[PDB]
């Protein structure tokens, strides 16, 4: 709506802040192994995926556009990251075999986006 | 039975990827 602060400053300065948060969200660890292999109606999707995900992604996709100047703005990046998270959060329970390998990425990147100033204000 | 008999769809308890 209005009164926000997710532009930070420049698209390139964002590629930088995106790097550190890339190390967090994308630490090449087991926590980030299943994130790039989510579920979708095109392949063994799950019941009702338009209210809990609508447009899911794979950590490898947002990464193919992250290193480039495609999703340097936290608005677009945080949009896919957050959705890519909600894609595996709105129905991953709180302690089952789905809300865990991604909960470490949500807690480690949510701390790297503030630095990215997407959460600046 | 030989042919289907009032079957229709069946949720069969399916909770997304938190089980399969």
């Amino acid at each position: 709506g209005s009164h926000m602060r997710k532009k930070i400053f420049k698209p390139e300065e964002l590629r930088q802040a995106l790097m550190p948060t890339l190390e967090a969200l994308y630490r090449q660890d087991p926590e980030s192994l299943p994130f790039r292999q989510p579920v979708d109606p095109q392949l063994l999707g799950i019941p009702d995926y338009f209210d809990i995900v609508k447009n899911p992604m794979d950590l490898s996709t947002i990464k193919r556009k992250l290193d480039t100047g495609q999703y340097q703005e936290p608005w677009q990046y945080v949009d896919d990251v957050w959705l890519m998270f909600n894609n595996a959060w709105l129905y991953n329970r709180k302690t089952s075999r789905v809300y865990k390998f991604c909960s470490k990425l949500a807690e480690v990147f949510e701390q790297e986006i503030d630095p990215v100033m997407q959460s600046l204000g | 039975s030989h042919l289907k008999s009032k079957k229709g769809q069946s949720t069969s308890r399916h909770k997304k990827l938190m089980f399969k």
